[PDB]
């Protein structure tokens, strides 16, 4: 019976503007507090701003006061506005609501990434196997999260472990996906690793096949 | 300067085994305490509303209370999905800003023994002037998976990172996977690389030691 | 107060002083005829300044093309009579006022 | 040779600011007196403003006076400032003008329409012609107008009877479509209602032929 | 608060008729008089801007004049074009507000017998938890109806509306449809569900009956 939604996030450039929405089912956003949490990748959540019942606000020490909350009753929605982005700004966001210094019910979530850096594409490099067996994809250089991998149009479901994206020193992303295959089938049945994610636009098909000799 | 860490960083529990998680405050903070359950791939959910009274649409046995600066939580009964992130927030009285670093508890493998395998970087790799070798850990438990590497008989360390995978849903295992780089020119002034993996359900340690791919 | 003859007949300034009086005067100047003796001015280009006394009664410009003295389509006489009854309602006698 | 034209009339959001057009052929609009009159659906013709030479204008005794008139003399049009909207604003606009107390050349009118409310998806359900022929599609718990029902994509137009809308109790409109058609043609002529709602962005099409068991 | 009334609310004449409006105020206005014919899906034109003279491009056959709160309206011959909403503006020497409900007059048609139709809710709208029913009536004069919703052999009031259409500009008829929604429990509650239909044009009522489940 309660329920929240978010929208309106996705790409943008630092130091752009965009608006944020977020309408509460069944509640009262006038009247009800509100509050902002973020959580970057790498590290917990972390508490953004919070309403109070009209012409007052408090954010955090960290920032300079780059949000401003403006709320209209009419729609039963509210807005958010962002200025002087970083790098430091890439998070996800949850809408929440709060009563008492506690939080009880939170949105499903929205995505904005700050892209200080270009869009890098990814490069998939094959990890023959040899003689139980297990054979995969590697992907490096790639930029920025999230990357959804799936093997032979998703045909293959069992046994495929996808690691998670690390930060290597160069500012890109890395990741692994293997899967444990029988030796049986190295030669019978063919593999493909499909790499492909929207902020790029490449879709890339490598073929690994097993090695008897170098 | 709110200074909050969780100690400790991880724990194993089973389902009729005894786990717990601590918080504790720097300053003196009131009987108020919360604690939330932070899953990858959905939003977090809570625990409680008081210091003790529960939520209505959480399991009766999560137990935690405190009066001082040390707060715990515990389950009576544990249950397979109840295997998330724990995270504290007591009070602030003025914004409610706390929170700290969390800990993860996942289910045993019956002390699985590792299948360690190998990948020479690829040949595409090779031409762009970096190579990267990867040493494959998968269906191990627990933690200590000792991802040591040696080339040409002789240790390394600071050269190599490693990555840890979230519990599977069916068997609730681990898979661990180290990406060792190199530059090409010091790819080609060695020719043996290795990794050893000395685990509880392995008698003795296996190393993987590669001259060519396999041949 | 403005409205259709405050700010186009006798405007009052600001800075004014003195009074204004009135009275029933509905069997007077009415008639069952009709009267058209008395006569108004509805149309003109802006308000004035107060304190002065217009009489010219040129056709009133309303629209681009020039109308030149001719009663044609959008210009119309701009003058027009008080219709006043001996059988009209509590707001619509003639009042002889003197300020 | 005298003709008046409206624009930027649609949908808007309740709180919102939208500016009005209105040019005037061979008229100075500088010059002649002015009038706007709202008709409510249901309601008659009811004044809202009128502009004086200058520096004066005289507003309705319910509003508080939410217009405020500016006018050009350069291209010859007219222009309004629009604020505090509420859920009685949504009516027609007819752009007018007067002398002597009285109106004579009224605009073609624009439509200005407030939705406080959420803009809900229509329920669109056939109905069965039992065993000439009446059929048709019950249209139900819509909230933008029928835009239209293009019986066969507008091949059939000939005894299609659209019902006006009326207000449920619920605060929705209720709403019926129905064309009359020969018997004989129940059986080799399939009959489409295309009831697609603009505001919402959704277009269904449903089947009308004889059920069975009502 | 000027509480002006028009008054009758409506009237119906065939072509060559006798008819006529009348406005009445509350205050004494003086000899200004207007009139305006609304016409649905156009703009509403002037006809008279004096008491007594005509507009120039108005036919002539208009009569109409007052002198004190009493005025009126009305038509030598009667022409198809002329029904529409008649609306009434005297004067207020201000600002120019006064007006009233209005009185619509429609087209004879020659009478015939209406068209009674049934329609059941659909299968689709039953799974949402209500149910609608439609009598469906085209093709007839004149405009009223006596529509009773019959079910179970009982009486029903205070339970459906009903909507009817202009008259068109190819036959001059009417269409009416009454909507009977009700709940999913009080639908299924009752056996039979019919609507009666008396008109002119009809010797005698028709019903159309239908029963729950009539496969």
């Amino acid at each position: 019976e309660v329920q929240l939604v978010e929208s309106g996030g996705g790409l943008i450039q630092p130091g752009g503007s965009l608006r944020l929405s977020c309408a509460a089912s069944g509640l009262t956003v006038s009247s009800n507090y509100m509050h902002w949490v973020r959580q970057a990748p790498g590290k917990g959540l972390e508490w953004v701003s919070v309403l109070y019942a009209g012409g007052s606000a408090f954010y955090a020490d960290s920032v300079k006061g780059r949000f401003t909350i403006s709320r209209n009753n009419s729609k039963n929605t509210l807005y958010l506005q962002m200025n002087s982005l970083r790098a430091e700004d890439t998070a996800i966001y949850y809408c929440a609501r709060g009563l008492g210094d506690y939080l009880d019910s939170w949105g499903q979530g929205t995505l904005v990434t700050v892209s200080s850096a270009s869009t890098k594409g990814p490069s998939v490099f094959p990890l023959a196997p040899s003689s139980t067996a297990a054979l995969g994809c590697l992907v490096k250089d790639y930029f920025p999260e999230p990357v959804t991998v799936s093997w032979n149009s998703g045909a293959l479901t069992s046994g495929v472990h996808t690691f998670p994206a690390v930060l290597q020193s160069s500012g890109l992303y890395s990741l692994s996906s293997v899967v444990t295959v029988p030796s049986s089938s190295l030669g019978t049945q063919t593999y493909i690793c499909n790499v492909n994610h929207k902020p790029s636009n490449t879709k890339v098909d490598k073929k690994v096949e097993p090695k008897s000799c170098d | 300067d709110i200074q909050m860490t969780q100690s400790p960083s991880s724990v194993s529990a089973s389902v009729g085994d005894r786990v717990t998680i601590t918080c504790r405050a720097s300053q003196g903070i009131g009987s108020w305490l919360a604690w939330y359950q932070q899953k990858p791939g959905k939003a977090p959910q809570l625990l409680i509303y008081a210091a003790s009274t529960l939520q209505s649409g959480v399991p009766p046995r999560f137990s935690g209370s405190g009066s001082g600066t040390d707060f715990t939580l515990t389950i009576t009964s544990l249950q397979p999905e109840d295997f998330a992130s724990y995270y504290c927030q007591q009070a602030n009285s003025v914004l409610a800003l706390t929170f700290g670093g969390g800990t993860k508890v996942e289910i045993k493998r019956t002390v699985a023994a590792p299948s360690v395998f190998i990948f020479p970087p690829s040949d595409e790799q090779l031409k762009s002037g970096t190579a990267s070798v990867v040493c494959l850990l998968n269906n191990f438990y627990p933690r200590e998976a000792k991802v040591q590497w040696k080339v040409d008989n002789a240790l390394q360390s600071g050269n190599s990172q490693e990555s840890v995978t979230e519990q599977d849903s069916k068997d609730s295992t681990y898979s661990l996977s180290s990406t060792l780089t190199l530059s090409k020119a010091d790819y080609e002034k060695h020719k043996v690389y290795a990794c050893e993996v000395t685990h509880q359900g392995l008698s003795s340690p296996v190393t993987k030691s590669f001259n060519r791919g396999e041949c | 107060q403005t409205g259709n003859i405050a700010d186009y007949n006798y405007k009052l300034p600001d800075d004014f002083t003195g009074c204004v009086i009135a009275w029933n005067s509905n069997k007077l100047d009415s008639k069952v005829s009709g009267n058209y003796n008395y006569l108004y001015r509805l149309f003109r280009k802006s308000n004035l300044k107060p304190f002065e006394r217009d009489i010219s009664t040129e056709i009133y410009q309303a629209g681009n093309k020039p109308c030149n003295g001719v009663a044609g389509f959008n210009c119309y006489f701009p003058l027009r009579s008080y219709s006043f009854r001996p059988t009209y309602g509590v707001g619509h006698q003639p009042y002889r006022v003197v300020v």
